[PDB]
């Protein structure tokens, strides 16, 4: 029962951004290009081609981090583990 | 385009549409009929060679009662497909006689003809695809609709009526930053602002204000911007400013409040920002007068431009977008071209050849306008220049105004133009002229040019440039001499006699109060402010016009930068040039800010003198 009912469930994110290159992805304080972005979708389907390609990556220390950001750091997209 | 507005990729749009409607027209030799008003806003976008291999139409014509004499002669002749007359009737919602007279004479049996519009955002690409047969019928357009705009007074001859909406939407012909509307004049060559009948200036203002609108909110729709702050100066502006609203409140689409919500809203915003300032030139009527001393403004008032931006003397054109000698010249004054010329000829000999033939045909224009200041009149185009600065800062004698106005009037000959716009200005900057030199100056005038002038000086003597010490439509009624203390225009600035112009320093104000902090200052509410705002500044204005209800301030959402600066009433070209000097300053100031000058028509000041007669 315990180990069933600990698959369903989600997580959260505590901290307001990643600890490399500061920025922020949750609190008040967006670039205003990734909500331009967001417009260009959702609303026509235009076209999407900017350099905000990067997909935010969740983990359970809540922490949060970019893709390419982690890519920077030599780390193969299949090894991808928080710095605590 | 796409919140980032490439001014230049307007262009495309209309090119792409009457290309595709001429070609879709139909497949055979084609002879083309254009209005003599449009057909120069047409032949600056589309070039002959273009025109000629991308559609089958190998003739163009212009509307002239000379054709009545040519239809047995030229339309008689050719005519291997079909006629197609283009015509314009934005305004003054009457079509020429001459196509009226045309069909029912030459008895032509295939009638097309291309009208002008704005794009109709509204219809938000063909909304889908009539979803779905509109869901059985369930909405129809048949006979839901009045039954003709306008042409409805064609109802003569056939039924030949392949009517076809041509669209357009501004874009920039003189300068890649700043746009240009033509809905200044009418077919007849008659000011939109300043008619010279006095019996119908109210229905005029209400049209002109709503092709402004109308040209505004298709720009807005097109751009998909959200206004935020508006600074509204003036009577008309006001209107204008509720119209948009209320406009821009009704025909919106849906798709778009659930992006006000989300973008914007409530507790939060995105940190974006555009600003609509808006001012009318009866506001300031000091400085469409003054004498240019920019290169391309003192080539205007001696060569008049027409709604193309060309020159009837010369061949050689003055497009941006493939020469730029031209870019780095326009703007700069006329002392500093010389040296310039020289270094750029000299700099070439060390090292294509279009560069050559370009810089010969720019030295010999030079040159020939240099030899045209002098020896025509000689000291009058430097006495008028003397005369304004000593006029301007004030030093006007008992009678002896008396001598000099008729010291140059025969002395050095002159054209009446000079004379009537300097006497304007004189009656103006003293904000009251007394009673005691009228008698003498209106005798002098209808004395030496005719009987004719007794009514212009009267119709003239009610919109505010000539007035008498003894819907108010926002008239200026404070002595000039003051305003030289509260503003720094007389000492950074050039195009003029070294006087900054008053709506420069109109504009200054509002985004940072230093010049007026040295003079009548003891305490502010800021002193660099990113948002526009206005307070703590009423009673300077309150005199200054007689209410304290021309300034307004609206907020329109609840809670780097494009700033929308419209010019209802033309624009002085020597403001144009304080503008990019305005960006430059504020942007090194730290202010980072971008300047849209949207502009109904350039105005000029012998331009105007020929509308009020």
């Amino acid at each position: 029962q315990q180990y069933r009912k600990f698959l369903s469930e989600g997580w959260s994110i505590h901290t307001d951004d990643c600890e490399i290159c500061g920025k922020k992805i949750w609190g008040a304080g967006l670039d205003p290009l990734l909500f331009l972005a967001w417009e260009n979708v959702q609303r026509h389907q235009d076209m999407i081609s900017v350099d905000l390609k990067t997909p935010l990556v969740i983990f359970k220390c809540h922490h949060g981090f970019h893709q390419t950001c982690l890519e920077n750091l030599a780390q193969k997209p299949d090894e991808y583990s928080c710095l605590i | 385009m796409n919140r980032f507005w490439n001014t230049k990729k307007f262009s495309l749009t209309n090119a792409d549409g009457l290309c595709a409607t001429l070609n879709e027209i139909s497949q055979n030799d084609e002879v083309l009929v254009v209005q003599p008003s449009v057909l120069p806003v047409l032949n600056s976008l589309l070039t002959f060679q273009d025109l000629t291999q991308s559609t089958p139409v190998r003739k163009i014509t212009l509307l002239d009662d000379q054709l009545s004499d040519d239809l047995p002669s030229a339309l008689g002749s050719v005519p291997q497909m079909d006629l197609i007359f283009l015509i314009d009737v934005r305004t003054s919602l009457r079509l020429p006689p001459q196509l009226l007279d045309a069909a029912q004479k030459h008895n032509l049996s295939s009638l097309h003809i291309i009208y002008c519009r704005w794009k109709p955002s509204f219809q938000n690409t063909l909304e889908d695809t009539e979803q779905w047969q509109k869901d059985g019928f369930d909405l129809n357009s048949k006979k839901t609709h009045f039954p003709n705009v306008i042409e409805s007074q064609l109802k003569e001859l056939s039924n030949e009526y392949t009517l076809y909406p041509w669209d357009l939407l501004p874009f920039p012909q003189i300068d890649e930053n700043v746009l240009l509307t033509h809905s200044l004049y009418n077919m007849e060559n008659v000011n939109m602002y300043y008619p010279n009948l006095r019996s119908l200036q109210s229905a005029t203002e209400s049209i002109l204000v709503d092709d402004m609108v109308n040209s505004l909110q298709s720009l807005i729709f097109e751009t998909n911007s959200i206004i935020t702050n508006v600074v509204s100066i003036g009577n008309l502006s006001k209107r204008c400013s509720h119209l948009l609203k209320k406009r821009i409140d009704e025909h919106q689409t849906e798709n778009d409040l659930f992006i006000k919500g989300t973008l914007y809203g409530e507790r939060t915003n995105c940190g974006l920002e555009m600003d609509l300032i808006i001012l009318e030139r009866n506001t300031d009527p000091i400085t469409p007068l003054l004498t240019q001393l920019t290169y391309a403004g003192i080539l205007d008032d001696l060569y008049e431009f027409n709604s193309g931006i060309k020159i009837k003397e010369k061949d050689m054109n003055f497009n941006y977008k493939e020469d730029k000698i031209w870019n780095d010249l326009k703007f700069l004054n006329f002392g500093s071209i010389g040296p310039q010329l020289n270094k750029l000829a000299k700099e070439l000999q060390t090292q294509l050849q279009q560069r050559q033939a370009f810089l010969k045909n720019h030295t010999t224009l030079s040159s020939d306008v240099l030899k045209v200041v002098e020896t025509e009149e000689y000291g009058s185009f430097n006495k008028i220049l003397e005369l304004e600065l000593e006029i301007l800062m004030g030093n006007t004698l008992n009678n002896d105004i008396e001598d000099i106005i008729l010291e140059l009037q025969y002395q050095y000959e002159v054209d009446q133009k000079k004379i009537l716009r300097l006497i304007c200005l004189l009656s103006l900057c003293k904000n009251s002229l007394r009673e005691k030199d009228y008698e003498y100056l209106r005798t002098f005038m209808i004395d030496s040019w005719g009987i004719e002038k007794c009514f212009q000086l009267e119709s003239l003597a009610e919109l505010g440039f000539f007035t008498s010490k003894t819907s108010k439509s926002t008239r200026l009624q404070k002595e000039y001499r003051y305003i030289s203390q509260w503003f720094n225009t007389v000492p950074a600035t050039f195009a003029y006699s070294g006087v900054v112009p008053l709506t420069m320093r109109l504009v200054q104000m509002l985004y940072d109060r230093s010049i007026l902090f040295h003079n009548y200052s003891s305490q502010q509410p800021f002193i660099l402010s990113r948002e526009p705002r206005v307070s703590q500044t009423e009673d300077l204005i309150e005199q200054l016009y007689g209410d304290s209800h021309a300034i307004e301030e609206s907020i329109w959402v609840p809670g780097e930068d494009i700033a929308l600066v419209v010019f209802l009433g033309g624009v002085t070209m020597g403001e144009i040039a304080i503008m990019k000097h305005l960006q430059k300053i504020l942007g090194k100031k730290g202010i980072n800010k971008r300047f849209i000058i949207i502009a109904d028509g350039l105005i000029n000041g012998t331009r105007i003198m020929n509308s009020i007669s």
